[PDB]
């Protein structure tokens, strides 16, 4: 790859396959989001097959590929991590033996940390018991620029937090998929439901004029 | 009478015991106090293959050891695995066992790894897994876990605690430290951890065959320094009764345990300190000879002691048999070989 | 909170100790709650049909912060029936009708 001034590029590594790439890319480049200005770079050690070539070509201006590994500190020099911004890690959810998958992910994090300490990392995990080991590696900074997203924890968390009130699971889970508003005219429930499906959750700084007021009052004002 | 010298002037010995008499738990570990000792962390399960724990503790318990300057040993692992082996080594003084898993940051705090003098990690299951990238996982992860475990109160940072790991596939050696200029092309004897003397592998031994053939007796000499000594009588009895035995002391047995010892000596104190600014390693060598005959054949020196800017990293590297004129910084170590009991 | 994370990793078990004044205050964290319609004071606006009318008065005097509507699956048809499944609509506009039988997701202030 090459580095171009004025922009930013990220990296991915892990279980690269048609389903995962389609879902991730769909969520990443969806038009509803704020004006996006990034590029996407993949790595893998199996030459992608014909079917996936379709997706990697169709976004000829936003996706680039480089065969290699992630454990070889020459490959991780090709991709130019030393000027990147993050490195996500797709992890295989439907594995046979859970333990091997997260072990391999652990070692991947280890190597990427080995090449550079000041990097950002966002990954997946499969059981809370093994999540803790990642707390140990020397440069993870939970306080600054780092994080980790499990599945089992979030799964049971959604279910439990919905135990107190029906359906809360769906209401949460729909807030984190980018969707656009739709037209339905038949007087079914589908129209009234899609009415609220396409909502999302965003963040922004406030205005200086609202400092000296009351949270209920400012909520009502908003 | 004394029953402390296993019928030959080679090791110390006592009566056999049972697991309950040595099996501790976390509470007693909190109650007890240890200092300057060695912990061995052993992974594996019952389905795993055997590994030869017999030989490890042996030279540690050499008969060249004053009973008031011994070394204590504690094992950490799973008790069900250990039982399969303890039938071998159930005759040695001052050994302890602790259930658990070396990954538990809490458990190791009990053994007081902070103020130890040594550490060692062994793997056993590595011979069954197929993918070479899979094994050594636990060893590396535990090593970093030790290296990063913060402490409170001497020694305060996880870098200061020494550790001697072990691993099978050579390349993985690039994960042991952070500030390493890692590379896959460089072969093992030049990467940082090995010359730092905090790593090891079975591969480097393969050269012995060569030096074995050109001289018969070489292989004996090493077995002298490393295992402490294997006279024909000892190996004969070992083959005979499959387990060590011990008779009473004899006038020849007392004189038997008179064999030299490998050790280290500092510089910031002692009668040799006046030579700390001496600067000539040869001066140290000759001066040591005439007063104690202490053979000096190795300089173990700070990694960054040669630069100009000051720093605080505290790893060390080894130089063997330097010429007569080599400058000495006041702060470093020399290997030595004592001659008395 | 980071504090629990640290303890969680170190002891491999949650642990507790005699309570202290600071620990007692800690529990002001708010909770997820569901609220019925046909009873309670809010039932005065049972047929109000304006989610905004509920929204303004809810938190103004109770910190009762509402964001979700939960509705019977056949609640709109002319013909009557008896199915008892319910769907969810999130953050309705200001002028959405409200049948006398519905559920409100909400956040309850204090303890
Ligand atoms: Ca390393
Ligand atoms: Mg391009």
């Amino acid at each position: 790859y090459s580095a171009v001034s004025g922009r930013k590029h990220i990296v991915v590594c892990g279980h690269i396959t048609l389903e995962s790439v389609s879902n991730f890319l769909k969520d990443f480049l969806h038009k509803d989001r704020d004006d996006v200005n990034v590029e996407i770079v993949f790595l893998h050690n199996i030459s992608p097959n014909l079917e996936l070539e379709a997706l990697f070509k169709r976004h000829f201006t936003q996706v680039e590929f480089y065969q290699g590994s992630v454990l070889n500190p020459h490959d991780l020099a090709r991709v130019k991590i030393e000027s990147a911004d993050a490195c996500l890690i797709l992890a295989n959810k439907y594995c046979a033996d859970p333990d091997a998958e997260d072990a391999s992910n652990i070692m991947r994090v280890i190597s990427i940390k080995n090449y550079h300490p000041k990097i950002r990392i966002i990954t997946q995990m499969l059981q809370y018991h093994n999540k803790a080991h990642l707390l140990n590696i020397p440069s993870w900074n939970w306080k600054e620029g780092d994080d980790a997203i499990c599945l089992a924890e979030l799964k049971l968390g959604f279910i439990a937090q919905s135990c107190l009130a029906q359906g809360l699971s769906t209401m949460l889970a729909n807030l984190f998929s980018m969707r656009s508003f739709i037209k339905i005219e038949e007087d079914t429930w589908q129209k009234y439901y899609l009415e609220g499906v396409s909502n999302e959750m965003y963040t922004e700084y406030l205005s200086s004029a609202f400092v000296g007021l009351s949270f209920p009052t400012v909520c009502e004002l908003c | 009478n004394v029953k402390k010298y296993d019928s030959t002037g080679m090791f110390h010995w006592c009566a056999p015991k049972e697991i309950e008499k040595v099996i501790l738990t976390r509470s007693e570990a909190a109650m007890t106090v240890l200092s300057g000792h060695v912990v061995v962390c052993i992974f594996g399960d019952v389905s795993s293959a055997l590994i030869g724990l017999r030989n490890l503790v042996m030279p540690l318990r050499a008969s060249n050891f004053h009973y008031h300057e011994l070394k204590h040993i504690v094992f950490v692992g799973s008790i069900e695995y250990l039982k399969r082996e303890w039938e071998t080594l159930h005759n040695f003084p001052k050994v302890s066992i602790l259930p658990g898993t070396p990954l538990s940051r809490a458990d190791l705090r009990a053994v007081n790894i902070n103020l130890c003098d040594m550490c060692v990690i062994l793997s056993a299951n590595q011979n069954n897994i197929d993918d070479t990238s899979l094994q050594d996982k636990e060893c590396i992860l535990a090593s970093l876990n030790i290296k990063s475990m913060q402490f409170d109160d001497s020694i305060t940072t996880g870098v200061n605690i020494p550790i001697i790991t072990e691993l099978v596939n050579d390349t993985n050696v690039q994960f042991l430290d952070q500030d390493d200029d890692d590379d896959p092309d460089t072969e093992l004897y030049l990467t940082q951890p090995f010359a730092c003397g905090t790593a090891f592998a079975v591969s480097v031994l393969d050269s012995l065959m060569s030096a074995t053939y050109f001289n018969d007796n070489i292989l004996t000499l090493i077995r002298t320094l490393v295992t402490g000594g294997a006279t024909p009588e000892l190996e004969a009895l070992i083959a005979e009764e499959n387990a060590l035995r011990g008779g009473y002391s004899t006038p020849q047995t007392l004189a038997n345990r008179d064999r030299c010892r490998v050790a280290q000596l500092a510089l910031l104190d002692g009668p040799f300190a006046d030579l700390g600014d001496g600067g000539c390693y040869g001066d140290l060598f000759c001066k040591a000879l005439k007063t104690y005959n202490m053979l000096c054949f190795g300089i173990y020196r700070l990694r960054d002691a040669h630069l100009s800017t000051p720093s605080q990293c505290t790893k060390r590297y080894v130089i063997t048999n330097p010429p007569y004129e080599f400058e000495l910084v006041p702060t470093d170590l020399i290997f030595c070989l004592m001659q008395f009991d």
